[PDB]
């Protein structure tokens, strides 16, 4: 059938997102779960629950990582799905910004290594920062020697969910499904779209405090934490449905409509936005226009691909510096 | 004391007496039955329209010995003529255990059946009307065929084609209804009852015009005719002639409960439908001084 | 908790309504029937499904029609939700008005039977034309004096099912939920506003064509049926899902958004046209106006509603000849 | 990718059962509708559906019954699974005499005609006398030669989901998903287990008439109705439900155990019974034996043992005298 | 309407399973959560998914451990479910009497807090030794006036889960929904009843290492953890399940039978026990018998019943303690 | 009167209306010898006769907290003694006699507050009180034990010591060695309730009722029959009782509760 691997497991992100996936993936799915420590604790307790007709599968590394690990590349066979989640926050503490490079570093080898044996697989790529990670993930399949631009999709969803949870907390009796979301996935690169839904709208004054609302939640939830780290169930219940939809796709069974942060195939000016996409038995068909915009709204989205921009060049630049 | 307690002992006795016996709830305000004796009241009045109280010197002269034929057929057909179809069907069912004859019986049941939606007995009573008839005597489909089988027997025959024509009217056919009347009427030019039973296949056709054409002279033959103003009542609601409506609505309320009815009240038998004809008519011009808050 | 009842069951949009009715009628529940012919007929040929907590019960009734039934005025007690949905077969003829003329009456008694014990219950037309019946029925209920214009639901998403199902399939990978659809149910009183839906639409021309084919369907089935029957299946669907949408609301477990016939409480002229309603648990609560529409589509509405303003006098006018 | 084509969807277990069918099949599906008289209107009417994902397709056939039909032969390619409804049409015949006889050529040319173009299609038989057309099923494969055990079926589920629906009526709320009934589908034949049951099971005395009402239930769906047709939309649910669940096993997305009229091969010495069976991705698998039984059942499945040899006997005596 | 209250929110069991519960609930649920540490910032990680409909309401105490908390008698207020999922599951190479000794008192404060604001709520026991706490929350419950007993269940569906999937693999095609388990939860006071279901049953020899892999799999997940944690999912996860079954129970549009510790009113002679039971509107209403039993199984039963004798003795006797 | 109503409303200590004492111009010397005897349920009621006209510490705050948690209601205890402790900061016996009456029910910190200013009025028991507040009572009794042959003088040093193991199982030493604590000043309810819950640890034992209804007996003695006077705090073995007569043997004494 399908083979999800959840590498990345058993620390943050990961746990959760591996129990959402094993009571709604369909019958006869395998799952593959993979980290450097804990894995075979996660593997265990993972494997005496019900619903028979899924099988667990699970491998572990060495403390040191080595790079090109041997052991992750016999959990590699067979793999159609793969979410990299490697997710740690080593240094909370001390807060500077090492932490895009940590994590650059580490899904620099973790990408570069699952590719090397199973390049048609799609990727969904979870790990902080998104829109900086997604470019050196391309950047490393282009020297790797194959690259598709079908699939690499960048997880956005949480944006749309944390829209439509606001949406529909103001307007009580009344309730939408998705929201749409334009833009990158990281402060200010994210502006909801409210004039591509049904009903009346509110006032201009209450739909610029949503506007922000959603605009900056990352310190709020933060600092509501006693500051000790950042949000781990929401993320979860994201990629858990974003890798559903994939995998759902995949077999065949339906070709929803999503937002993902993709390449545009020179359809935008910048090579990188979240725009509405349709998912097929192959990956990505078809592209699709953002469509009307109000003037209103039109004067964000300039700063917001501006600032895109130097992201993306930052990530090649980067990821150029080191190979 | 003693001389006089009688008249009225008796009188209450023997009504509650019948009231109890079959059907017919009697109104209590009869100011006839000192002088209801003499029967003819019916035959001096109703002449000249008027019909309203002659229904009640039948209904007092009736209120004696129930084995006459006339005193529970006159009850009936005035009713049926007056719009409260609603004890004509108690009062000709207890007609009916009268033996099969008064074939005046079983003729205005058949439209007495019919006029609210009693389809299933209506045909029953007009097969009863066609086999108390030794002249021809030698389920719809059973029903209609036997009608079909005589048509050309006896020719003229009124009353075998107006029976016709009404189960004509129970089958939503009114299109070969209508040239039925249209032809059925020139034969009879006297009576004005097959003239509006006429205008009703045309009402109930979408053609209103032609129908009122009908109707208009017709009152000229009995100003009486309490169903052929409620027609046009309801003719001139359908071309949208609102206050014309309004205006024959309540002039049709106030001639049906003409007389001493304000003074002779009973149980209104049933009279709001009628009433209901006004309810709603407002509802095209929203008098919101009145609307239904009137219902009293 | 509920007790759902069926008038026009077993005709020919009988047993299949009610069949769909107990596949999906919520655990706990009973289910009536009723029909003048065939009572004791499907009612108890659907007592061999299990459906573990549904009971059924049944009410028969004499074969020649009688005003005020004495034996219906015994199950519509204690019932919560009510379906009209019994009618008449179309001949060959059938011209227009003679037709009405003999549907009208029978709504009417079907209205004055059960209405004099439990003037509480949600009501729901669904016999052929509806565009009309809904007049007679509103002012059926006037006549008693109990009436409220919150639940007077009018089925007419066979429209919405049939628009959705012919945009989707031009507009092929992308796919819509639901498409908006007002005005009223019959001929050229029906304006599907493809305009407010997620997407990039096709040229004119076609929306043109698609447009007016929503209008002209109910004829393809009709002829296609050799000149005989209509369209019970679909009619019936429609008419199960609705119903469905107005019980879980009661009872508190979800506030949906539809599209009904209800009167309109001082909203754009034509107090019987269609425009989008939320539902609730004492009816409709919030009535949603129609929304921008481009020049195309006023052309249609701006004659539509005057077809509607014909109909809806001949409706609320009906006494055929007394006598 | 599963093909499900209907054969004789004309009657009560017709068209209901092609609608239960519809709207629940697997996305990616095709329902072929197929009939003699009829079949293009009940193709129109139920193509106005919001079902994305089927192509419903129709071809009528001639009235004149005409053996192999080239209208049936060129709808029945590329068919994975076929169901056989048509037969007698409302059984007006006076007894056994015809109606083994009547519905014998029919079957003929149901079968022969698909076997032709689709050796592998599993045929499931739903004609009222299962019993004895059955092993003519089995026949008529054999005369050209495609047969294999594990393709032939026979629904059976009338008589276990009855049964199902008597005890829950009786008892509070023990509900038991299934009952194991054995033996055919006629008359004394059946058999209710009881033993097999959790809980506190009721005393033989009450129990005998529950047993009695499961063989005689047919009989009073008659005596209600008045002579004019009988179990319409249960044999339709049962059907579809029965198709559903061999469609599933045929996708490979489970592999439940259920009981159908199956060819047992060894085990009971009868060639054609009711034994529980589990289904795979192949056909039928592995079967399962009747189990421990108490006094009761000894000699009722004495008589029925008999009553099927006789059965099986009588059609085989039928056979091979046209071909 | 419902209103399902986890106590603990914050640690590694009570958030996933507070995660899972709210997937699935009916909707107008108003789940809250308490804890003396983390809670807020749970709360506000729970407070961005969509799904609209659901509102979370939560608190904390303060940080050092005061009897009676005020949150508590703050937030308790109009609650039906109560699932107390608290103690320390952290622990060391110390026995288990430590364990009893440092939970007890935890369990004593919880209930006798939680029992004088909502009288009228069921209780779903989470914490370890359940066999002893039960008996202890019992005494809580008596001390104060008010104790029904059909309103204290515990959770016991881990065993039988692990039951079915360790049998369900055995056997490959054939799979089975529950496996009957009678006894008790600590160490060897389960013996699962494999001679009650459908199939036929693997070799007797194999039978006994099933039975005894059942018996012991705490130590082999503790084991696999290398002794950092315990299973810290599987316990999460049927105690959402059973949470489900009871408040869809409390609701009315459910009547499940389940295996859980309960009080046994004559019966058996132990005061507490694993037997079946069903749940209603009100609670507990028809305690089940266990039925047949084999000799090797009643041999086995009657060594659990002894063992929970000194279990029961352990728990109800313990009172309190005083310096 | 009036002086009782001001100082109840002034001090959070519950005062009892009735009075059998009242007077008693010198309670204190009464007060410390009947104690010596048996008894100090009137001699609380002594020292509360002294500490309603003066508010002062002058030791009467100290000896009544002390004779309170000598009683088993150790939760006055801790109202009485916050009054001496925030009226005099300077004694260091106020600050340890309040580290277990915290500690008693479930007072974690409160108990390492106490300690804490206990220590810090020392210019220059307490280490198992602390390992009272864990679980480590295998290797608690270490402390107890060496303390005991220090001060064999004063029953209360080993008391702590029985319940030491009463509460961490092994119902033993105070089973037997330091059950007779009650010979000298025989007051000590909270014996009697260690053995109470050490006898129905081990087994049945039907004398413990007998046992446990002479301590609430004696308990319940002279002057302590008096009306309500906001004395619930007593509660205690109320419940216990309802406990043992409906589980163990009886179940029919039930309403011989209220």
């Amino acid at each position: 059938m399908v083979n999800v691997a959840v590498i990345g497991a058993a620390g943050g992100i990961g746990q959760s997102l591996s129990l959402l996936l094993l009571r709604e993936l369909p019958f006869g799915s395998t799952l593959s779960l993979y980290d450097v420590v804990g894995a075979p604790g996660v593997a265990a307790d993972l494997s005496h629950i019900d619903r028979a007709g899924i099988t667990v599968k699970h491998a572990a590394g060495k403390l040191p990582p080595v790079p090109r690990d041997p052991a992750l590349t016999e959990l590699a066979e067979g793999v159609d799905v793969f979410v990299i989640v490697a997710g740690v926050p080593r240094k909370p503490g001390m807060t500077r910004d090492d932490l895009f490079n940590v994590n650059a570093g580490i899904v620099m080898d973790l990408v570069l290594t699952c590719a090397s044996v199973s390049p048609n697989a799609c990727f969904c790529i979870v790990t902080n920062p998104v829109n900086s990670t997604t470019p050196i993930a391309a950047q490393t399949l282009r020297k790797i020697g194959v690259y598709n631009k079908n699939k690499l999709l960048g997880v956005s969803l949480l944006d749309g969910l944390r829209a439509t949870r606001f949406i529909n907390n103001a307007r009580h009796p009344l309730v939408v499904p998705y929201v749409p979301v334009v833009g990158g996935h990281s402060d200010v690169t994210i502006v909801p779209l409210y004039s591509q839904i049904p009903g009346p709208l509110p006032d201009e004054s209450t739909l610029k405090e949503i506007r922000k609302r959603v605009q900056v939640a990352g310190t709020e939830v933060v600092k509501a934490k006693a500051g000790r780290g950042s949000a781990t169930l929401s993320m979860a219940e994201a990629g858990a449905r974003f890798t559903m939809h994939v995998v759902k796709a995949l077999m065949g069974l339906d070709t929803p409509m999503v937002y993902a942060y993709v390449d545009t195939d020179g359809e935008h000016e910048c090579p990188f936005l979240a725009m509405p996409v349709v998912l097929g038995k192959n990956g990505i068909e078809r592209r699709l226009p953002i469509g009307p915009i109000t003037t209103v709204e039109k004067e964000m989205l300039e700063e917001a691909v501006g600032v895109v921009k130097k992201n993306i060049a930052k990530g090649e630049t980067f990821a150029r510096s080191k190979l | 004391v003693e001389e006089w307690v009688r008249e009225y002992a008796e009188a209450q006795e023997q009504l509650q007496r019948v009231q109890n016996e079959t059907n017919y709830p009697f109104e209590p305000n009869n100011p006839y039955m000192y002088h209801d004796k003499p029967m003819e009241e019916g035959i001096a009045m109703l002449q000249l329209a008027n019909m309203a109280e002659a229904a009640l010197a039948f209904e007092a002269v009736c209120q004696k010995e129930p084995e006459n034929v006339e005193a529970w057929r006159r009850l009936g057909t005035t009713q049926a003529e007056n719009e409260k179809d609603c004890l004509a069907i108690i009062a000709l069912n207890h007609a009916r255990m009268l033996d099969p004859k008064d074939i005046a019986v079983h003729a205005a049941l058949a439209v007495s059946h019919t006029n609210e939606h009693n389809v299933g007995a209506a045909l029953q009573s007009l097969r009863s009307w066609l086999l108390s008839q030794p002249q021809y005597e030698h389920e719809y489909r059973d029903c209609c065929t036997l009608l079909y089988a005589a048509v050309e027997m006896n020719p003229n025959d009124p009353q075998l084609h107006a029976s016709l024509g009404v189960l004509h009217n129970l089958s939503h056919r009114f299109d070969e209804a209508a040239k039925n009347f249209r032809r059925a009427v020139e034969l009879r030019p006297d009576d004005a009852h097959m003239w509006n039973k006429l205008g009703a296949t045309l009402a109930n056709g979408n053609r209103p015009q032609e129908a009122l054409e009908a109707y208009n002279r017709a009152l000229d033959i009995n100003p009486g005719y309490v169903r052929v103003m409620y027609n046009m009542a309801v003719s001139y609601s359908n071309m949208a002639q609102y206050p014309l409506a309004a205006k024959h609505i309540t002039r049709a309320i106030a001639l049906q409960a003409g007389g001493t009815n304000p003074q002779g009240e009973g149980s209104r038998i049933a009279t709001r439908g009628l009433w209901d004809l006004l309810r709603m008519t407002l509802n095209l011009m929203d008098r919101s001084d009145l609307v239904e808050a009137s219902w009293q």
